[PDB]
């Protein structure tokens, strides 16, 4: 909609017929009688040679452009459908290269399984040839449960009550009523208990939340993870179907992405937090007590035996097996394992026993360690005792 | 189809990249041979310069074939209505 | 990496026994405009978008709508008229043409066959000659393997 | 024969100097105005760089056209390319079905490996 001299919108659109292009009459007109010729290509052009007028006689001033339209949007059909195929081959044949390679070292282990084997056969045959008992109520008995504030403070579930005790003092800072785990918030305020069906948080002296076999704080210090004979795991609430049974026991890996939950049919389950999903299972009676190392890759678990394992191989390294003897308590200091149940037992990581306590009478029912292991601290079937 | 050198039908046809036509590479291979050139439009053409992906493809049968079908019925539509504008 | 396909003639047993130390480690480890949203739609759904299914059927006597799906019907069947003189025309010339150029389309497909098959071969036939060299070489380690471990005890 | 872009069968096929591969004109006119580079090769390539009879016999039954042929060719390329999504899907989760059992792999031969010699250096150091 331009005339190709001046640039103005042509009223009267004329062409010259040596050079295809759209000139207005005045101006082009103007060009040939200044000198007989076409103003783009300098061609031989006359007043006569050019086409003047509107062209519109027995024509009459949609449907052609629907087609125009349907082609367009095919040529992006194509396109695509390119693309698509593209990264379609592109990664069979890193499917196929991986299949026939996997395969191919899958061969390397058959083989090297069959001569790993003959080394043992072969040489086998060649070398043949305080004491505190007021914290809780006397006429109900017992310390169930203990946690000490990570920050400082001790905190123990009774055969109903929760107790914050100080042990500088020697008083009891709190009796909260409303247990069988309980959990010390490092802010020092924050006390959280579970029992046979609720998660309690308290304050105030008071409880500020009932949540409805284990409880573990988030590394966060903002979340509870939770088991129980229901056979779900709650933070969201999820079970699997396949395992199907009581979970014993829960606990929060230190980095807080990765938690473990003993079963009642001897399995520790593995879950991925934020995937919700379980990651492994660690086979090898009902799992008691579990327990992951600040060193991010130790995971102790009790079930007669307490068997270590290393996070990074998935294995089971170490087996430390008891006679009658029940575990039902197991934790780190990294350096020290602490386990407590028929009585106390400290053992020494780096070389797998340095410390063996048989004081309370009956079950021990909660062991703990003092910053930088200055004191243990243990809980009975009435006695919190230091050492 | 045929070659436009010979008028056989190629055994091996090779496309050339500057006069685009489907010569038999036999053929094609002795016309550069004797000078490097295309023998259509005697521009320079080299053996490497003549050419023997993912996306599977059918035969043209009567989408694209379609819509430039409707083209041939709508433009012979159009002609039909300028003998009864003219007569 | 190393396990040689060829040399080792290795049990559906052995497949079996190594999957399952595979499987236990990893029980361990555990462009387009609206086009695009209406195509999408029409195939999950699983239902196309009806068409004009009225010229078929009409009526006579109608009224004036029938008036003129009735003159469309004649307008179409002059065109369906002239759209068949001109196929019987030329008839089956044009059809045959089309026939010998699906026969140039085919034979072209089955020589990227054989290209395909010859290479795919000849790289085997490559792998197989360097399976039996070294297959050769540890047969020879194992045997001096062997004497040494007998050897080692009939001095002692 | 065929157009290296949609799988067409072209009517006027041109040929890119850059990379030998024949395409469709429409096809490659658009790919080098979105992108101006070759999509094969991805060399820099333009609409100037390129250079430039099929019979198809329409059937006897030749309202078909604008009804049935038209309704079919939008439910192949609806239902193909839907299909084809879910192929691509299925690549990439058989493709970290793969991975994974690759890497354990990897830790049975590492640990195995190990294993195996020292096995081998026990019947060594036995003889002692």
């Amino acid at each position: 909609m331009l005339c190709a001299i001046s640039g103005k919108v042509p009223r009267r659109p004329v062409l010259s017929p040596k050079s295809r292009t759209i000139f207005e009459k005045s101006l082009l007109e103007q060009y040939v009688k200044d000198t007989g010729n076409d103003p783009i290509t300098n061609e031989p052009l006359s007043i006569e040679e050019i086409v003047e007028i509107v062209p519109s006689a027995q024509q009459a001033s949609s449907i052609p452009n629907l087609l125009t339209s349907l082609q367009n949007e095919w040529d992006a059909i194509m396109l695509e459908n390119f693309k698509l195929r593209s990264t379609l081959d592109s990664l069979t044949k890193k499917l196929s290269t991986v299949m026939y390679e996997r395969d191919a070292a899958k061969l390397v282990a058959a083989q090297l399984l069959m001569e790993k084997n003959e080394d043992s056969k072969d040489l086998p045959k060649s070398s043949q040839q305080d004491f505190v008992a007021r914290g809780k109520l006397k006429a109900p008995k017992w310390p169930i449960l203990k946690n000490l504030e990570l920050l400082q403070k001790t905190f123990p579930y009774k055969e109903k009550w929760v107790c914050m005790c100080r042990c500088e003092d020697g008083a009891l800072h709190f009796t909260q009523l409303k247990t069988i785990t309980t959990i010390t918030t490092p802010n020092p305020r924050t006390g959280g208990e579970h029992p046979a069906r609720l998660l309690l948080l308290y304050p105030s002296k008071t409880n500020k939340v009932l949540r409805e076999m284990y409880g573990h704080n988030e590394v966060n210090t903002e979340y509870f993870i939770w088991a129980d004979n229901r056979g779900t795991i709650g933070f969201y609430i999820v079970h699997s179907a396949k395992s199907d049974v009581e979970y014993s026991s829960g606990v929060l890996h230190k980095d807080s992405l990765l938690l473990a939950l003993y079963s009642p049919d001897g399995i520790l389950d593995v879950y991925n937090l934020s995937s919700p999903d379980q990651a492994s299972s660690r086979f090898p009676a009902k799992i008691k007590e579990v327990k992951f190392a600040d060193n991010g890759y130790w995971m102790v678990v009790e079930c007669q035996t307490v068997v270590c394992f290393d996070l990074r191989k998935d294995v089971g390294t170490l087996a430390y097996p008891t006679y009658k003897t029940g575990t039902v308590t197991y934790d780190i200091d990294m350096i020290a394992y602490s386990n407590e149940s028929n009585s106390l037992t400290i053992y020494k990581f780096d070389k797998k026993k340095n410390w063996t306590k048989d004081e309370e009478s009956a079950l021990c029912l909660q062991s703990d360690t003092a910053d930088f292991t200055d004191m243990d601290v243990v809980c009975g079937d009435a006695i919190l005792k230091t050492n | 189809m045929l070659c436009a050198i010979s008028g056989k039908v190629p055994r091996r046809p090779v496309l050339s990249p500057k006069s685009r036509t489907i010569f038999e590479k036999s053929l094609l291979e002795q016309y550069v041979k004797d000078t490097g050139n295309d023998p259509i439009t005697n521009e320079p053409l080299s053996i490497e310069e003549i050419v023997e992906s993912a996306q599977q493809a059918s035969l043209t049968e009567s989408i694209p074939n379609l819509l430039t079908s409707l083209q041939n019925e709508w433009d012979a539509i159009m002609l039909e209505n300028f003998k009864l504008r003219s007569t | 990496m190393d396990g040689l396909s060829f040399v080792d003639k290795i049990p559906d047993g052995y497949k079996n026994e190594i999957d399952q130390l595979v499987k236990k480690e990893f029980a361990n480890i555990k462009a387009d405009n609206s086009v695009s949203t209406l195509t999408n739609a029409l195939y999950t759904e699983y239902l196309k978008q009806r068409n004009n299914k009225k010229r078929r059927t009409p009526d006579f006597n109608d009224d004036d709508d029938t008036l003129f799906l009735e003159e469309y019907r004649r307008k179409y069947p002059r065109i369906d008229t002239s759209r068949y003189i001109p196929n019987e025309s030329s008839e089956v010339s044009l059809l045959g043409i089309v026939d010998s150029y699906l026969k140039h389309q085919e034979i072209v497909l089955d020589t990227l066959l054989p290209q395909t098959v010859s290479n795919q071969w000849r790289i085997n036939n490559d792998y197989i000659r360097q399976t039996c060299t070294i297959v050769e070489e540890m047969n020879i380690q194992q045997r001096k393997q062997i004497n040494d471990l007998e050897i080692y005890r009939k001095r002692l």
